[PDB]
């Protein structure tokens, strides 16, 4: 019954690609961490320019609501959906809720590392909210992983 | 594999909703499309994947179905719309289309101006006979019988029809009967019996 | 701007193979795109032929695969069609059509066309009409132009001074393989008319 | 057909354009970081200004341009010629960057010398014009990724 | 932290119905993945039954489709394999394992499986073993002797004492009942204990 | 079915060797294949999928290829942890059918270590004698063990899996006779064959 299934294979591909979208927007901010107190030189490395992070958080903060917008975007899959795009809107949460500290001319280094670097040793003030946001994406990206191989195993079963 | 398109022929005023079927023999899926052909023209793609428009094409067309039931819906008819419609199967090739579909911009019904006339001087000459019987302006469904000497003439006839007005929306019909020159005079009258809605009773014309 | 343009010869003899050849510019057919042809003869509706792909691949329509093959001249940014052994079913208006993916990803849908070009098959030659006085007897009055060929023919009326009326009917072919027509006109019975006929490969006129 | 065999036609186009899909998401990003040119986070959730301190954000910009080269060395018959050429066009922009560091790679990096490196409809290229155009590629990466996986799906009839 | 555990009668009668049961600990077969049971014959190969996914749909060898049935306890994280109509051909070390797609996306592989349980079909009645001495480099020995099913564990010093030990396979007596036995080598220095233990999980049992 | 034939059944091979074992499948699988090496009484570990991608944790030395028709598993040179079975997979649909296996024996001659134990008596109140032959890493045998008294039909043998360091097997060959048969006979002998031995015999009294 090829009919049904063109249709079937499509439409989980679609998904899975609206999720991998995602999770590489996402590792956006985990190139962005590398950035902390960074400018470029001429080989091409990164050299320090310490505590100057207010425009490279706006922009991890821009980038957290466009995978917010994204998500929102999206069968049987409800569930893990709804759980990352609510986990989405509390990293943006907590990133708007911590100005003080990374809203001001010149944020600092210390509070920046707090909010888009993974694995940051001293988490408080957004980067709980991205590793929990990690691993949501990765629960969807493997549910439509699954979703697809799904539709693709009904080719050939008999 | 099997595409029918529901109407062949539609009369319809501007202003009117048209609804066009289609039908598939099996499971397309959404994999279908339609277009508008206006004559001497490329098929214009309206709708693909059997809902979505095509970027342009105004808001009064829309399609909906899935699974072997399509439909194709214009509301507020245009003059613009004046065309043949064909869906399209786009799950397999070959890629069938529909039938097709004429969308006659419809006026009340007209009654025709029915004349004859005789073979020329100049075509007896030529060993043909060509007896041209006309109708005009009528509301295009007609049936037209040759008849020499009340003899029901059958296969010596061929008819034309013109293109739909475009100011007054009628039609005029041709039907030219060819015989033998050996033929032609062996008769003395040759009449052409017109039957149509239009019409209470056939109307001929006939000369000698 | 992506253009299709369709050449070759329109007359085609029965048994012969028919060419055509697709101009397309805006758009490499060895970059992407499925390329094909569709085809509709006069009157009746559309017919796919076959289609291909810059990878190779080319696929056939069933009721025609033994006669047809496509090429692509990947430096000439065209692709053929060839025809062999035509009978007069396959007089038709033939086009080259892009297929897309559109806004979503299968199947591919047709949506940039060639303006098309008309092919007739047929085995009659270049026969200028005879055209011939029909009488009258509102009134009406007309011309016959029978026995020309090939199809484009122009009828007028006082040379353009009587258009109102004028019904050009559509070239009807005889079982002699030429077209024929008629052209006639209304006029009130106290006015009691030269028609011109021009058959552009060749000349004629009546009165 | 051969469905076994159609099936890894769809899988391996599948994975191609996933990761096609990839770099995309990542040319994306980095039109998010042009609209936080000048730009800090403020309380109810919009971008207020402040300008001239833009030295992180094009870094940040910089990485995220040398993993779009990386995830396109990582990447095919017909995609071959058209990943080469994506490929190429992201070390232009790489190295239009860091070839205009006294601009883009010093204390204070003023609203403007950013916005003519990330931002596309500036009046331009620091780095705009390879940014344009990596751009360019892979859509026309993306157009022939997708067509793969229409074409093997087709192959189902 | 994936872990599979199977249970259940290690004893069916021939006609009976076969049931055992997986526990998953690690995972949430209602998340993802596929589940399946494997059976392997004693000294044959490997053989699959049936696999389901948490969406419901759910696949069988066709060869047994007549004679199995597997069910899902989510709220367990559990699921089930109910065989019908065993034959001593059904006798068996029965698996369940997950299906994983791993690094790629198609298809899935059985990347976690149980210890797996053995399962002997016969008519015959569980019996407990007897174990006699086997008095005294030297090798002390024990005798486990006619016990029914196999499954029966042996040791020395519980786990303490590894080295050297060797465990022989259970032998089928034309009794109908299993023997074993099993020894180790120590020094001839430490004469002067050694105290196997003789498990048989279906009867309880100890040295 | 679309059958799977594994084309070794049985290998013997020394440490450092290389071993290749092969699959053919009737039709064509593409690479939706797998192998998995499994040790005597577990589960099947997974080596290879994908029939040439190897599963992370498993060594380098392993190593699969394979076209859509046949497949070859290649493990470079050997060591005496690789003794199991090993089986194909094919995944590409259902009953995902297994190959048929293939026994990997590892190959240096050693002498047994042999014993004896007489019937004990809590046995011999139960009104059963079984003597038992002990043979200690021994290989490779294929032993013919004949008890005397000679008789044939009241022994059973085992004997273990090889040895997963050093290479080497064990044997148990257990006369059952009656208590009344016991007592009866002064002698009670479980002859062996081998060749790590210069000449051959295991009685009491």
């Amino acid at each position: 019954n090829l009919t049904e299934i063109s249709k079937k294979i499509t439409d989980s591909n679609a998904v899975l690609l609206a999720v991998k979208e995602v999770e590489a927007l996402l590792s956006s901010i985990d190139e962005l961490a590398k950035a902390i107190g960074k400018k470029i030189k001429n080989d091409g490395s990164l050299g320090d320019e310490a505590n100057h992070n207010e425009s490279l958080l706006a922009g991890a903060y821009t980038i957290s609501t466009l995978i917010t917008q994204k998500l929102s975007k999206l069968e049987g899959l409800k569930e893990k959906i709804a759980a990352a795009k609510k986990c989405s809107e509390e990293f943006s949460t907590k990133l708007k809720d911590n100005h003080a500290q990374l809203g001001i001319q010149g944020v600092t280094d210390e509070n920046a590392k707090k909010a888009i670097l993974k694995a940051n040793a001293a988490k408080d003030k957004g980067v709980e909210e991205l590793e929990k946001l990690s691993g949501s994406l990765e629960s969807l990206s493997k549910a439509a992983k699954e979703m697809l191989a799904n539709s693709v195993k009904e080719l050939t079963s008999p | 594999i099997q595409l029918t398109q529901s109407p062949s022929f539609l009369s319809a005023s501007v202003g009117d909703r048209v609804t066009i079927t289609c039908r598939a023999s099996q499971g397309i899926s959404s994999y279908l499309a339609w277009y508008q052909q206006k004559p001497g023209k490329a098929p214009k793609l309206l709708i693909y994947a059997a809902s979505t428009l095509q970027s342009g094409v105004p808001s009064r067309f829309s399609g909906s179905g899935s699974g072997t039931e399509f439909t194709l819906t214009i509301s507020s008819l245009q003059p613009e719309d004046f065309a043949t419609y064909y869906c399209q199967r786009l799950n397999s090739y070959p890629y069938t289309f529909g039938q097709g579909t004429k969308l006659e911009i419809k006026r009340t019904v007209a009654a025709p101006s029915v004349f004859i006339f005789p073979p020329s001087d100049e075509q007896l000459k030529s060993g043909t006979a060509s007896v041209v019987c006309l109708l005009n302006n009528f509301y295009r469904e007609a049936k037209v019988q040759w008849k020499v000497d009340n003899a029901l003439q059958s296969g010596n006839s061929q008819e034309s029809v013109t293109e739909q007005d475009s100011k007054d929306s009628t039609y005029s019909l041709s039907s030219t009967l060819t015989l033998s020159k050996a033929d032609y005079e062996k008769h003395k009258v040759y009449a052409c019996e017109v039957t149509h809605q239009g019409l209470s009773s056939p109307v001929t014309k006939s000369f000698n | 701007q992506v253009q299709l343009q369709e050449s070759g010869p329109g007359l085609v003899k029965p048994s012969g193979t028919l060419s055509l050849t697709c101009t397309v510019s805006g758009a490499s057919i060895s970059v992407g795109n499925w390329w094909s042809w569709v085809r509709q003869p006069p009157g009746k509706g559309l017919e796919w032929i076959g289609e291909f792909y810059h990878s190779g691949k080319t696929n056939y329509n069933p009721s025609l695969k033994s006669r047809v093959t496509i090429s692509v001249d990947k430096s000439k940014n065209q692709f053929s069609l060839k025809l062999s052994s035509v009978t007069a079913a396959d007089t038709a208006v033939y086009y080259c059509a892009r297929s897309d993916l559109l806004t979503g990803y299968f199947p591919y849908y047709f949506d940039y066309w060639g303006q098309g070009t008309l092919v007739t098959v047929s085995s009659a030659s270049t026969k200028g009409p005879s055209v011939f006085p029909l009488a009258p007897s509102t009134a009406a009055l007309g011309c016959l132009v029978k026995d020309y060929f090939p199809e484009p023919v122009t009828v007028s009326w006082n040379s353009g001074a009587l258009t109102s009326g004028v019904h050009t009917f559509p070239a009807v072919l005889q079982s002699s393989g030429l077209y024929s027509l008629s052209s006639v006109v209304t006029v009130p019975s106290s006015s009691l008319y030269i028609c011109n006929v021009n058959h552009k490969p060749s000349n004629t006129k009546v009165d």
